[PDB]
């Protein structure tokens, strides 16, 4: 399972999309997810993390 | 004059080799509570020549990742700044930790710190004066200065206090320092206060007490808030007193202005009554007068940025920080 940040922000405004971004940061800190960004300003991919064994679809 | 990116290798929690940016004209640095964000404040101060004692360590070597617990990740670490300039090639300024001592480099030329500082000075960056930096709580410190110490700050900036000893042992020079600095600050202060508080029914005035011997007496500062009558700044209350202090601080930095401005949690001192206002001011200024790099806690501030650099921690023996980049300009404006 994986989640694209840019796809989660598809139909958002500036304040909403910033909050989805900030939430990847928080979730990463809690080790609910792992994070990949191939190069600056590319899409950011969330992958399952150690301290959460459910659905990424659930988390968001 | 543009800070294009920062490159870090094994500096504090920034383990390994990491690119920070590229920056836009208005970039905000954000993330959950941790040392990650302030360590990046420290990296900027470091590549701009800051003394070890202001970098929260006792020894240079301790800035190497892992070194505080005697588990250093490498024998060296560095911070590099890429400075870009239209019509010219990029210029890279690096400070490298080698042999427990700083090695300064400009485009792979090892240089003495004195030449490093001169070359930055030609770019408008004053690394002793730190014209590019607004440190945490700088707004509060400004807000609580009586006219005599408002002068004390000005002679610090204007080098009037430099000449203080040979003068008072006896003088045209000490005046030129103050007023060329002061009148510059006073020239711009009325427009900046009119811009922070959005309506033009605002006014702010900067007058010396000793109009032709100002280095001696205090400096008066009188405002005109909208829903108020003309009264000095000392007789202001909180929410609007802060906006008056911001105008003073920004006007100070608009004399000998740096090409970029690093604001370290300036939105800490802001309410829902003015945070959106100050944030639009920074946005408008970043299109022309200076590049803004802000470290911010409040969504109502950093959603005005064009770019977000978001800091996050990785698990390790030591705190590890990494960054993500996010473009906000692709999305519709909110309210």
């Amino acid at each position: 399972e994986s989640i694209s940040l840019l796809e989660l922000c598809r139909n958002t405004n500036r304040k909403q999309a910033a909050a989805k971004f900030y939430s990847f940061l928080v979730l990463k800190k809690q080790q609910a997810i792992e994070l990949t960004q191939e190069e600056p300003y590319s899409d950011i991919i969330a992958t399952p993390g150690p301290r959460f064994h459910g659905s990424l679809e659930v988390l968001f | 004059g543009f800070l294009k990116l920062i490159e870090i290798e094994n500096f504090k929690s920034y383990k390994g080799r990491q690119i920070i940016g590229p920056f836009q004209r208005f970039t905000a640095i954000i993330g959950p509570n941790g040392s990650g964000k302030s360590n990046l404040m420290d990296a900027i101060s470091f590549v701009l020549g800051e003394k070890t004692s202001n970098l929260r360590v006792k020894t240079l070597r301790d800035l190497i990742h892992g070194a505080p617990v005697g588990k250093p990740a490498a024998n060296r670490a560095f911070v590099s700044m890429v400075y870009s300039e239209e019509g010219a090639e990029d210029r890279t300024f690096a400070r490298v930790i080698v042999g427990g001592s700083s090695e300064y480099k400009i485009n792979n030329k090892v240089v003495q710190l004195h030449e490093y500082s001169e070359e930055l000075e030609k770019l408008g960056i004053l690394i002793k004066a730190r014209n590019f930096l607004v440190f945490q709580g700088a707004v509060e410190s400004i807000a609580m200065k009586n006219p005599k110490e408002r002068t004390a700050l000005f002679e610090e900036i204007s080098r009037s206090g430099e000449l203080a000893q040979e003068y008072d042992k006896r003088k045209k020079e000490r005046f030129d320092r103050f007023n060329a600095c002061f009148e510059s600050v006073a020239t711009n202060i009325d427009e900046i206060y009119k811009a922070l508080s959005r309506n033009s029914s605002a006014q702010a005035f900067l007058g010396p007490e000793n109009p032709e011997e100002p280095y001696l007496d205090g400096i008066n500062y009188n405002c005109v808030a909208p829903g108020k009558r003309f009264r000095p700044m000392d007789n202001l209350s909180g929410g609007e007193k802060t906006v008056a202090a911001l105008a003073l601080l920004f006007a100070i930095h608009s004399y000998k202005p740096a090409p970029f401005f690093v604001l370290d949690e300036i939105d800490a001192a802001l309410d829902n009554t003015n945070i959106g206002k100050v944030a639009n001011y920074i946005k408008e200024q970043s299109t022309c007068n200076f590049q803004a790099i802000v470290i911010s806690l409040k969504e109502e501030f950093y959603t005005k940025a064009e770019s977000l650099i978001g800091v996050y921690p990785e698990q390790g023996d030591c705190v590890i920080s990494k960054v993500l980049t996010f473009d906000l300009t692709k999305y519709p404006d909110a309210n």
